[PDB]
Formats: structure tokens, C-alpha cells, sequence
């Protein structure tokens, strides 16, 4: 059926909401994909920051299924990333130049590319492409993919209909894989 | 060491794991 | 009686019920200084509690720093290093034939790895648990028990 975050493929610190589309933060950075990943094509999905106290941070992106749970989005080979302190992107740990931050009220734009051509990552602020983070990724399942450091609230809208869906992008909601 | 009478949970930073 | 009222005594027993002196088996080890009931808790192996993943970052730096490193994991997703801050209970030696064991107790919603007395221990007796070392290809053991398995791994 609908896709929605993970049942079981997340950290257990993690609160997910009944619904389970909003997720709070606990700690140390920990992580929660998605219930649907994709392999091929060019697949869309939102996060929108409900809340961000002080000293509360997200990286949020796309994860392969072997992304540590208990570590930040983009920590390994297995993800990649973007942070809502000072939007750095991060992919093995490091991280890199990327956009200006995003926090309490951004909605974030999720964009992967993966032809049958070469691959992208490309993220959006309220509906602006903030360039293209990472192309030529490795191959394999990607999943919509959360990660928080401590208490921030955050909410994944898989589609079918967005907030700021991109000018001139074509791709298909995560929703159609539901 | 140090001495501690108590267990203290480690407080990670938000770079803990990065380079 | 209710784990945290035992645990509370504990902490507020510990530092007069036991010591650290030179021991037989290795180093200096952790003494008995009043007889201890079967099945009462003697000390906490006490330190900074970590998630699993932060171990091999610590093990590390530790190893670069010539610094020996003292980790006792409470569980698959947690572990008490000690390395940097701790107590006494960093001295327990190893025994084959040991009088006390560790467990993990919950406390509030937090984990305490704790040394219990397997019987009877009395004042003057060192105090030793079974490390369960994995088996490695080795560290002799002095315990000097019969049953001595003559390593720790
Ligand atoms: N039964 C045993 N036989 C030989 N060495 C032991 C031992 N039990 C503990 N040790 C030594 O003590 C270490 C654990 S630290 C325990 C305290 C130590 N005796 C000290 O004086 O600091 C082990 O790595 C080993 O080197
Ligand atoms: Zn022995």
C-alpha cells in the first residue's frame, strides 16, 4: 500500500508518529528510511522542518538499504545527505559546500535521478533547485531517507501532490510506488 | 583516569561523526 | 527490593566496602574491605556511556595516544568506556574460578553494568568475575585457580 517510514528499518530512538510520517529526534544523530525505495527513473519527495529548537539539526536525503541507522544521513558509502546547518551536503562523512542552511518552516525538495545517462541528487528549498549535489552515484535501491540530531520534528510528504513541486522537472512522486 | 562516582551519558556534538 | 533502592545503596556503600591493592594474581586489584552477602551487588563498572558506533573512533585515538583502552559493552547498542573516566572497578582481575559476575541492570531508563557476588565473599578476598575474553590466536592467566583455563583468551 502507501508509502510511509519504515516499520522496521530505523533506529528504535527515533519517534515516529502513528501516521508515520513525522518523526522527533533523540540524541545522538540516528536515522529512518522510507517503507519503498527506487532503482531506476527520477523520483520526487518532500520534508517539511515542523520544528528545529536550538542545537537541533537534520540530514535528510536518499539512502541505499545498508546506511547505518545510528549514525547521520551521509556518514557512509550508503547516502547522501543534506544539512539543515549551514547546507552542507555529506556523503562518507565528508562534507562539502553546497546551499545556505535550511531550518523551521523549510519545506525541502527531494530529487533522484537513475537512468535505465548519468545519475543524480538534486535538492530544493521551498521550490528552488539548490544545484546538484552529487552525480554519478553508486548503483543500487535508493530510499527517502531521514536523519536528526536531537529534538527537531520533521514531516515526509511522498505525493502524489506537493508543496512546491519544481518548475520544469519531470519525475514521479514516491507515492506511485505505493 | 578520572574518578566518577556516577555513569555519565556521553553527549554527542552534531559533527560527532564527521571529518 | 525495587532495582534502584539496590542500586542506591550500592553507590552509597561501595567506596567503604572495597579497595584497590596489590594483587597476587596481576597489577594491583579490587579488595573486599567487609564480607559481602551471595547475590548482593559489590561495585558499578562505572564510565561514560557511549553507543556502539563510537567505539572504533575511540579505540583509535586511544591506540595513537599509547593509551590503554578500558571498554566493558553493556549491550549490542551501548558500552561503558572507562578509559578516561571511571572507578575501581577498572582494577577487577580475571578469575577461571571467579567470586563475582557482572549483569546489566535498567535504572531509570538507563543502563548500569553492575558486579554481583556469585556467594559469600569475605573481608581480605579479592574480588575477580570471569572476563569472557573471546578466543584470540594469547594472555596467559595467573588466577591460580585448579581449573585454570591458563589464558583470558
Ligand atoms: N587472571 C589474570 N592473569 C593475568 N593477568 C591478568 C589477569 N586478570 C587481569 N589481568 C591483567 O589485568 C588487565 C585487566 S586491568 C585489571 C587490573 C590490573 N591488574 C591492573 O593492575 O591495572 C588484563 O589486561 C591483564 O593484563
Ligand atoms: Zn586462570
Amino acid at each position: 500500500s502507501r508509502v510511509l517510514l519504515a516499520l522496521h528499518d530505523r533506529a528504535p530512538q527515533l519517534k515516529i508518529s502513528d501516521d508515520r510520517l513525522t518523526v522527533v529526534g533523540e540524541k545522538g544523530y540516528s536515522m529512518v528510511r522510507a517503507s519503498h525505495g527506487v532503482r531506476k527513473g527520477a523520483w520526487y519527495f518532500e520534508i517539511t522542518v515542523d520544528e528545529m529548537p536550538p542545537d537541533t539539526a537534520a540530514r535528510l536525503g536518499w539512502s541505499q538499504p545498508l546506511g547505518n541507522l545510528q549514525a547521520p544521513l551521509g556518514y557512509d558509502k550508503f547516502s547522501y545527505s543534506w544539512r539543515s546547518k549551514k547546507g552542507t551536503k555529506f556523503h562518507q562523512s565528508i562534507g562539502k559546500h553546497y546551499s545556505s542552511g535550511y531550518g523551521q518552516g523549510d519545506v525541502l525538495g527531494f530529487y533522484i535521478n537513475l537512468p535505465e545517462g548519468s545519475s543524480e541528487i538534486i535538492f530544493y528549498k521551498n521550490g528552488v533547485n539548490q544545484g546538484v549535489a552529487y552525480k554519478d552515484i553508486f548503483e543500487g535501491v535508493y530510499f527517502p531517507a531521514i536523519s536528526l540530531y536531537k529534538s527537531c520534528t520533521v514531516s515526509i510528504n511522498f505525493g502524489p501532490c506537493f508543496k512546491y513541486p519544481p518548475k520544469d522537472l519531470t519525475y514521479r512522486p514516491m507515492s506511485d510506488m505505493g | 583516569f578520572k574518578e566518577l562516582d556516577e555513569n555519565v551519558e556521553y553527549e554527542e556534538r552534531e559533527s560527532e561523526f564527521d571529518i | 527490593l525495587p532495582m534502584p533502592m539496590r542500586f542506591r545503596h550500592l553507590k552509597k556503600t561501595s567506596k567503604e566496602a572495597v579497595g584497590v591493592y596489590r594483587s597476587p594474581i596481576h597489577g594491583r586489584g579490587l579488595f573486599c574491605k567487609r564480607n559481602i552477602d551471595a547475590g548482593e551487588m559489590v561495585i558499578e563498572y562505572a564510565g561514560i556511556v557511549i553507543r556502539s558506533i563510537l567505539t572504533d573512533k575511540r579505540e583509535k585515538y586511544y591506540d595513537s595516544k599509547g593509551i590503554g583502552c578500558y571498554m566493558f559493552r553493556i549491550d549490542d547498542s551501548e558500552v561503558v568506556d572507562a578509559t578516561m573516566h571511571g572507578n575501581a572497578a577498572r582494577f577487577i582481575n580475571h578469575s577461571c574460578e571467579p567470586n563475582c559476575y557482572s549483569r546489566v541492570i535498567n535504572i531509570d531508563g538507563q543502563k548500569h553494568i553492575v558486579i554481583f557476588a556469585m556467594r559469600k565473599i569475605y573481608r581480605g578476598e579479592e574480588l575477580t568475575y570471569d572476563y569472557k575474553f573471546p578466543i584470540e590466536d594469547k594472555l596467559p592467566c595467573n588466577c591460580g585457580a585448579k581449573k585454570c583455563r591458563k589464558f583470558l583468551n
